[PDB]
């Protein structure tokens, strides 16, 4: 129930605003900046602001705060969803998220904002549909929005029907300083870049534990994702009835399904860190990394970030494999490795001095995280069975998909 | 080639499930 | 060697706060790496960058040894950088200036005048209790020097040492003797400042320093006669700092003596008419002369002239002039109080002025001008100002009104009514410390209790969110329950107090969310005292006390448990400890 | 500038008019009061260019309230545009008509609203519904006179499922702003029709459809079972707001659900994966998810019994997110994960956030008080925190120890010696008063209690009212228990708090203590040093009446604020 | 800008 | 004496800072922030005089950057304004057409001039030509 949504700047100047209900005066945006400054200075800053009886919910964007003033107790979740959709639409239309594009495409920006929502109720949410009706460089509204099938525009013609899938794996490991991993969750991501002719209805099929149990084939390696979320085009009725993933694929790259379940397997990388820091004399970095993944898998672009001292200077690195660079902006040493074969064991020995003057205040102990990304590895063991590509005209599709394993929340608590 | 796992051909459905 | 200009340009090129912080961190890391290698060639650029980062708001704890090393260096630029680092990032609380004592002592005998002056300035700016003890002898040695450019620095160092070490002023008694004939303006000003500081530190030197009054008068007359000069002549005033120092010395010299006041009476009279206040310097000189005349035993004509000047400056539309006039009137409150009564209209108008400082000065003048005859008349004006005052002045206005009522209240009934009105209107603006004072004043007064009790009962039932008003009402109820309700033991005719509304109000206050544990405790104490004070509502508060004994608060739970135990086992002894507390000033 | 712009706008060149419009928009967007040029732009309004029409409409909407008198020259243009063949033009005109805050402007637009009510275009139908809702909000009496309620009710029973959802949202807004008289409640056939169109509704349409079900009150288990089965597929939607709306609808339906039936168990089982997925949402929605979980935790706490690992605050989690996670863990604290909670609190106690550290200490104390099985573990953690040598940490540990002693002091005598010498130089009133109360109540395991109280008696008359009262109570307790070593201390305390203490409550307490001491010292042990009963801790759970109301109010601003919907709106 | 301007304009 | 004298811009950026009273770094930063907030939230008709924390907080900016001082309540208010004007004139003479940009580049020179002019919060150079000559001689030393 936001009264009006506006785009602000880092200096407090509003890049663009669009009133939807008119129940709140436009001058309330000025008081938002002092309120935000006070909240940040007092630790009471929150995304949902409140200026008296009018709430100005703001979201920190790439360059400006997306302030959405509201008057009544409207759907806060709905307002957040509308703001996220607007951000996604702006990112799709404008490749840059800064003040340069805010003041460069205002003519089309105003039309897009007007078409997006009216009277506080969002109406248009398809980026492709918005581009087919609002362009920066007008015809009647497309019938796809009026029709039920708003996730697959009809009439698409392509020379070849190629779909690029991406099996993105996110391994998040929360290892405490005591050596025990508390939060070990793996989140799947089934994103497909479908580029074909027409609006084929995808018939997803994979080696799911629930599907195998229902079909009686619950004896092989079946992925039992704790949380699986279907895309907009995915038909939830088939999934609820018999796990039938039947939906119209979108024109382009989209995330159809995203698995999310806990992980009970050993970590892909076992990192042992040693802090031989003298009392204002020297610092020791006994970093040992062990690759617990299969030797047949190589972690490309491995970056294990080891936080160095805030006031540390004159550091010397004694490692075996992988370049180590101390970033003054990062104030930490990142164990950069180009390719990390599975089972590799890297030992590092840091040595640097410390200032004679003691620090006035403590800086905390940020966790140590790695940036490993080993593709072509399916740790979960979930294997896609088939993709039912059905077209009324009839064509032979050649879909493609790649499994990518990366390091997500693989943060290890510091000692 | 491409980093992060090469693209592989996908089937249409489980042929063993009828 | 990154130049300071390059660092400034890079900082200006950064827009995001995070980007600026990252750039500052990179620069600090580079500076620390350079310092760790013991670099001595480009140390000036590193010192400048570190100073800029510290001024920008960046930590510089590690950059303390480099400044100390550069302080003991030989390059003039390096010495200046070290002195600047010691002055900026070096302090007595830092404790890193202890090692600088040897460097200062070594540089104390340096032949270069700039190095010695820089060291003296750094010592004065960063004066420490222990540094002055080990450097007191060096300061006195340079005080007898004939260097005009160094005389001011020596005087400043001596003044800083005296301020930091008041017991070290005894060693400067003979060093400044026979130093009133300095031709240089700076040396004479330093000598006058040192004499004023010595006189203010202790009064033993007032008699010794009062002998130079004729010399100071002659110097002031000569300066007034020499009204034109290329140096120190700004805005038509030649040596305004020297004139201000002379006026301050005259005001502070002989403040309680007749000979000193009589000696400078002619000089003050000449200055009061030979000075033009068209410019800021002239107005400041006139204000200083008026303050000196008021603070000294000046003649009746001098006081009249000062009053006329203050009145003329009050009508000035300048905000600074109005503030100066208000400050002078506040300072001359006790002195010439009758003559200050002619500006009552101006004081009242200053409360409505659009200047926060001007409004505060007017309010202070009105508070200080309240007498035993205008208190009743000024009460309405004070109430109006408090009702329509700023949030930062509402509490101050209420405190001033309460102080005036407690100091020069025309009557107990009028003072009690004013206090009740202030409590009702102050709400959350009444200070909590004033609650004990109000309680003591209520306890002292034993003649107006029925009307006061009725007013407190009426105000408590209306609102209870006012912590000071609520506490005052609870204390009044506990003190005079026997007088608030008469014949309330059993059912009677409908009156203000029925013996049951007070108990319900106390229970609601105790259980109300608007309790800070202080008003709740006062309400519990009043309820406990009402067991013997009031004999109408009995056998019902015991259940509440027993239930109230399990409160979450340890103190509140203990108080409730003690009350329940007293009610259940010391019913006959309840009245043995319910005697009224004594009343004392 | 202004004159040149007016001359350009008064020209017959289309490129010049477009340039002038762009310049005016840039000035208006840049913060230039272009309302004075609204009458000049009024003449240059009827333009064939679609881009120019949108800019003119935006300027009129932004210059309508500023110049209501000058807005009377746009009714003819709006009427002419209301019959535009292009659906986009008609939708823009409908949006502009409702956006004009003119009292006399909506009166002349009633006929165009009636004409566009039956628009065949689903976008046109949605625009007409939005305009009708805007007119009703601006003028409820005008909307009632126009009789759009009958058209709005039949709108849901039509095609254009997104248009149906828009009409349903408009009708709910009208009834939400209505005083509840003449409600638009529908029979089960309407619910079934909405459920049939629920699968064809968009992300915005799904939320609107789920909002309608929030007001209907189910009366049959079979109808409730069908509604739950229909809402179950909504949990597999990427829309977090749609997920939140579905969760709220399921919670509302569970109020009339029967625990004996297996439908409630299936709904509870399917809700946990949804909560886990929602917890991994964006930081802006993370706070909303935490608030929703806290609101639903008091209703069905057994739903998230096994959800504890996700309750840990992430390193990159925001301060508000960390506070919400800590609150969820405290509300979700259980003996099964007591060790994990203690470890997380110890991990949370090493952060650099002073407010975060205080919140962690308070949560640890609350967990220790709620569950007595970890009382020894809580005491050990408090001792470790005190030994950590943190001023704020020391104060928090002292407060926690004082709270635990008042709650479970039967086995709290072993920490008096450790807490006796714990850098008691802290002048924090909360820590000082807690230490004084602990010493007074636990003046049995410490042989130097009088010596410790001697240091705090130097400034008893000027320490604080609460601090002074606590010190007086401790002195009285020590005298009652061991008066041989505190006979003079009690007299000194009575003299200081009776003669040098001007506080009314403090003076009364001192006088009462002196009277009790002078009356019967033996009776003071049974009166002052009595065995207090169990301390009634305040329950943090919301009232059942408020909990039921908050269940319906799911996703509103009041859920985040934890306040009633009528207590937060103006 | 406003920074390159003289503080006193002299 | 002047407890602290600092030069701050209108936007809040501080171009100068010189405190004659030893205070904690966090306390000094908080005091500077409070002074900036008071000055940044003050009108043009406030008399340029504020009694904050019992200190004569006199604010008087002749350009975009403002100037503030804090002295005890023992002397005339116009004396502080006259001293500030004299210091500004001396800095302008030493530099020549002093601007905000030049202030950042000449921070060390400005600090040296301020130290040579006022030491310990008290006036050290009453004359205007003598201080300029001394500063020029010190600069020519190297």
């Amino acid at each position: 129930s936001a009264s009006a949504v506006y785009v602000l700047d880092l200096k407090g100047k509003v890049l663009i605003c669009r009133n939807y209900r008119g129940d709140v005066d436009m001058s309330e945006v000025e008081h938002f900046m002092p309120i935000l400054m006070e909240k940040e200075e007092e630790g009471m800053l929150s995304p949902i602001l409140a200026h008296g009886g009018v709430r100005f919910m703001w979201i920190k964007h790439n360059n400006l705060y997306l302030v959405a003033t509201s008057k009544k107790n409207a759907c806060v979740s709905l307002v957040f969803s509308f703001l996220y959709k607007v951000v996604q639409v702006f990112s799709e239309y404008f490749k840059e998220l800064e003040e340069e594009s805010i003041r460069d495409n205002f003519v089309i920006i105003y039309e897009l904002l007007d078409e997006l929502m009216d009277f506080g109720y969002p109406q248009t949410t398809d980026s492709k549909i918005l581009q087919e009706y609002i362009t920066q460089e007008a015809p009647r509204p497309p019938a796809t929005v009026t029709n039920a099938v708003s996730w697959r525009s009809e009439g698409i013609k392509y020379r070849k029907n190629e779909v690029f899938l991406d099996v993105i794996e996110a391994v998040n490991l929360l290892v405490s300083a005591n050596g025990n991993v508390l939060r070990s969750e793996i989140v799947g991501s089934i994103k497909m870049r479908v580029f074909l002719s027409g609006m084929p209805e995808l018939r997803l099929g994979l080696n799911d534990k629930v599907l195998f149990d229902n079909t009686g084939r619950g004896k092989s390696k079946s992925v039992e994702l704790e949380d699986v979320k279907f895309h907009q085009c995915v038909r939830l009725s088939r999934f609820e009835n018999d796990r039938t993933i039947s939906f119209i694929p979108p024109d382009g790259e989209f995330e159809l399904m995203s698995y999310r379940l806990n992980t009970h397997v050993k970590p892909l990388i076992w990192i042992e860190s040693v802090i031989e820091k003298h009392s204002h004399s020297r610092i020791e970095y006994m970093v040992k990394a062990k690759s617990q993944f299969k030797r047949r898998s190589t972690a490309n672009n491995v970056e294990i970030h080891i936080p160095v001292p805030n006031d540390a200077d004159s550091p010397k690195f004694k490692t075996t494999v992988g370049s180590v660079k101390w970033v003054p902006e990062n104030s930490e040493i990142v164990w950069s490795v180009k390719s990390f074969p599975g089972g590799k064991e890297y030992l590092m020995r840091a040595h640097f001095g410390l200032p004679s003057v003691e620090a006035e205040d403590k800086e905390g102990k940020p966790p140590i995280s790695v940036k490993f990304e080993i593709p072509y590895f399916t740790t979960s063991g979930i294997q896609v069975r088939y993709l039912k590509i059905i077209e009324k005209s009839g064509y032979q599709a050649l879909p493609w998909v790649r499994y990518i394993t990366q390091n997500g929340d693989y943060q290890l608590r510091t000692q | 080639d491409r980093k992060g796992g090469s693209y592989s051909q996908a089937a249409g459905s489980d042929s063993a499930q009828s | 060697p990154i130049r300071l200009r390059e660092l400034i340009r890079t900082i200006r090129t950064a827009r995001t706060q995070a980007e600026e912080r990252e750039m500052i961190q990179k620069e600090c890391a580079a500076i620390r790496s350079s310092f760790r290698e013991e670099d001595n060639t480009y140390r000036c650029r590193n010192v400048a960058k570190l100073l800029y980062m510290h001024m920008l708001g960046y930590p510089a704890h590690f950059g303390q040894l480099e400044c100390l090393k550069l302080i003991a260096s030989q390059k003039f630029t390096d010495k200046r950088i070290g002195y600047l680092g010691a002055m900026l990032l070096l302090d007595e609380r830092q404790d890193v200036h202890l090692l600088m004592t040897n460097c200062i002592k070594n540089d104390l005998n340096h032949s270069t005048q700039f190095v010695q002056g820089l060291a003296l300035c750094t010592l004065g700016c960063m004066g420490s209790s222990e540094m002055c003890r080990d450097l007191a002898g060096e300061v006195e040695k340079l005080l007898k020097t004939s260097n005009s450019y160094l005389r001011k620095k020596a005087a400043l160092c001596a003044v800083h040492v005296i301020r930091k070490v008041p017991e070290l002023m005894e060693m400067f008694l003979p060093a400044t003797k026979n130093l009133l004939n300095e031709k240089n303006h700076g040396v004479l000003h330093t000598s006058v400042v040192l004499l004023t500081e010595m006189c203010e530190r202790s009064p033993d030197m007032l008699a010794h320093f009062r002998k130079l009054v004729p010399q100071l008068v002659r110097i002031l007359k000569n300066l007034i006669m020499s009204g034109y000069s290329p140096e120190h002549d700004v805005s038509g005033i030649s040596d305004p700092f020297l004139q201000v120092r002379i006026l301050r010395l005259l005001r502070i010299l002989g403040r309680n003596d007749d000979d000193s006041s009589e000696a400078m009476n002619d000089i003050l009279a000449q200055v009061a008419t030979n000075t033009e206040t068209s410019k800021n310097v002239g107005n400041a000189i006139l204000y200083e002369t008026v303050l000196t005349i008021m603070d000294i035993k000046s003649e009746s004509g001098l006081r009249v002239l000062a009053i006329n000047i203050l009145g003329r400056f009050l009508l000035n539309n300048d905000k600074n002039i109005r503030y100066v006039a208000l400050t002078s009137l506040l300072k001359t409150v006790q002195t010439d109080h009758n003559a200050v009564q002619r500006h009552r209209s101006t004081i009242v108008d200053c409360l409505k002025d659009l200047d926060v400082s001007i409004k505060r000065r007017a309010m202070e003048l009105s508070f200080a001008l309240v007498n035993g005859n205008n208190i009743r008349g000024m009460m309405k004006e004070l109430l109006y100002f408090l009702d329509s005052c700023e949030p930062e002045f509402k509490a101050d206005c209420a405190s001033g009104i309460f102080l005036a009522a407690e100091k020069y209240a025309p009557s107990k009934r009028w003072h009690i009514d004013t206090i009740m009105r202030v409590l009702t209107t102050a709400g959350s603006y009444v200070r909590d410390d004033a609650v004990p004072n109000l309680i003591q004043l209520i306890t002292n007064s034993v003649e107006m209790h029925a009307y006061t009790v009725q007013r407190l009962y009426k105000a408590i039932l209306g609102d209870y969110s006012q912590q000071p008003l609520v506490q005052v009402a609870a204390w009044c109820i506990g003190e005079y329950g026997d007088l608030l309700v008469s014949g309330q033991c059993e059912e009677e005719e409908p009156i203000q107090v029925t013996e049951d509304e007070v108990l319900d109000i106390l229970e609601s206050v105790l259980i109300s969310n608007m309790s800070t544990s202080v008003t709740r405790g006062y309400a519990l104490t009043a309820i406990m005292k009402l067991s013997t004070r009031f004999t109408c509502t009995v056998n019902r508060i015991k259940k509440v006390v027993s239930i109230y004994g399990s409160s979450i608060d340890v103190e509140l739970q203990q108080r409730a448990v003690e009350y329940n135990a007293l009610f259940k086992k010391y019913d006959h002894m309840r009245s043995a400890l319910l005697e009224r507390m004594p009343v004392m000033e | 500038e202004i004159f040149e712009l007016k001359a350009e706008l008064n020209s017959d060149k289309k490129e010049k008019k477009k340039e002038a419009v762009k310049k005016v928009i840039a000035s208006m967007t840049v913060g230039k009061d272009v309302s004075a040029l609204f009458p000049d732009v009024v003449n240059c309004m009827q333009t064939d260019n679609l881009e120019l029409k949108k800019l003119v409409y935006l300027y009129l909407m932004n210059y309508a309230k500023s110049q209501p008198d000058m807005a009377i020259m746009a009714v003819n243009t709006f009427v002419k545009d209301c019959e535009d063949p292009n659906p986009l033009i008609r939708a823009l005109a409908v949006r502009t008509m409702g956006c004009i805050r003119v009292d006399k402007i909506t009166e002349y637009l009633c006929e165009p609203l009636r004409k566009c009510l039956k628009d065949e275009d689903p976008y046109v139908r949605k625009t007409a519904a939005v305009c009708v809702a805007k007119l009703h909000d601006i003028n409820a009496q005008l909307v009632e006179d126009q009789g759009f309620l009958d058209t709005l009710k039949d709108l849901i029973s039509d095609s254009n499922p997104m248009v149906v959802a828009n009409a349903v949202a408009a009708l709910s807004e009208i009834a939400e702003s209505h005083p509840s008289s003449n409600l638009l409640d529908l029979n089960p056939q309407s619910i079934n029709k909405l459920l049939t169109a629920l699968n064809e509704c968009t992300e915005w349409g799904q939320i609107f459809i789920l909002d309608c079900l929030a007001n209907y009150m189910p009366k049959d288990d079979r109808e409730a079972q069908s509604i739950c089965e229909r809402v179950t597929p909504r949990l597999s939607h990427a829309n977090s707001a749609v997920v939140l709306s579905a969760v709220k609808v399921l919670m509302k339906f569970m109020e009339m659900l029967s625990k004996d039936l297996d439908y409630y168990g299936t709904l509870l089982k399917k809700l946990a994966p949804p909560l886990v997925t929602l917890l991994s949402a964006e930081p802006e929605l993370q706070y909303v998810a935490l608030r929703n979980i806290n609101l639903i935790v008091q209703k069905r706490p057994e739903i998230l019994k096994h959800e504890m690992k996700v309750f840990f605050v992430k390193y990159n989690d925001p301060i508000y997110v960390k506070l919400e996670k800590l609150d969820i863990m405290i509300r979700l604290a259980s003996q099964a994960n007591i060790a994990q909670v203690l470890a997380e609190l110890r991990e949370y106690a090493t952060e650099v956030d002073v407010d975060f550290v205080r919140k962690a200490v308070r949560a640890i104390g609350r967990c220790a008080i709620k569950v007595e099985q970890s009382a020894e573990r809580c005491v050990s953690t408090l001792l470790d925190l005190i030994q950590t040598k943190v001023n704020y940490v020391v104060q928090e540990a002292i407060v926690v120890i004082k709270d635990i002693f008042r709650k479970y002091p039967n086995k709290y005598e072993s920490v008096i010696a450790t807490l006796c010498e714990n850098l008691d130089s802290l002048d924090e009133p909360e820590a000082r008063a807690a230490m004084i109360w602990i010493v007074g109540e636990y003046a049995e395991r410490i042989d130097n209690a009088d010596e410790l109280l001697e240091s705090f008696l130097e400034g008893f008359h000027d320490k604080s009212t609460q601090v002074q009262l606590q010190l007086l109570t401790a002195i009285v307790k020590l005298f009652l228990k061991k008066p041989t070593e505190t006979q003079e201390l009690v007299q000194q305390v009575l003299s200081l708090a009776t003669q040098d203490s001007d506080n009314p409550d403090l003076r009364d307490r001192g006088y009462i203590y002196w009277r009790l001491l002078s009356t019967d010292p033996v009776a003071a042990k049974e009166v002052v040093l009595a065995e207090k009963p169990l301390i009634s801790e305040e329950t943090d759970l919301i009232e059942p009446t408020l909990l039921d109301e908050l269940i319906c109010y799911i996703g509103t601003l009041a859920s985040v604020y934890h306040k009633p919907p009528s207590a937060f709106v103006e | 800008k406003g920074e390159n301007t003289s503080l006193l304009h002299p | 004496m002047i407890h602290f004298i600092l030069l701050f811009s209108r936007q809040g950026k501080l171009r100068l800072q010189k405190w004659y009273i030893t205070l904690p770094d966090k306390e000094r930063k908080k005091i500077t922030r409070e002074i900036v907030q008071i000055i940044l939230s003050r009108g043009h008709r406030t008399s340029s005089f504020v009694d904050w924390k019992e200190l004569k907080l006199v604010y008087k900016r002749y350009a975009s950057l403002y100037f503030c001082c804090a002295i005890e309540n023992q002397d005339n208010e116009l004396l502080t304004l006259e001293i500030v004007h004299r210091y500004v004139e001396l800095l302008d003479k030493y530099f020549g057409n002093v601007c905000e940009l030049d202030i950042i580049f000449n921070f060390e020179k400005a600090y040296f001039i301020l130290d040579e002019f006022i030491i310990g919060g008290e006036i050290q150079e009453t004359s205007k030509k003598i201080a300029v000559k001394a500063i020029e001689d010190s600069d020519m030393l190297q």
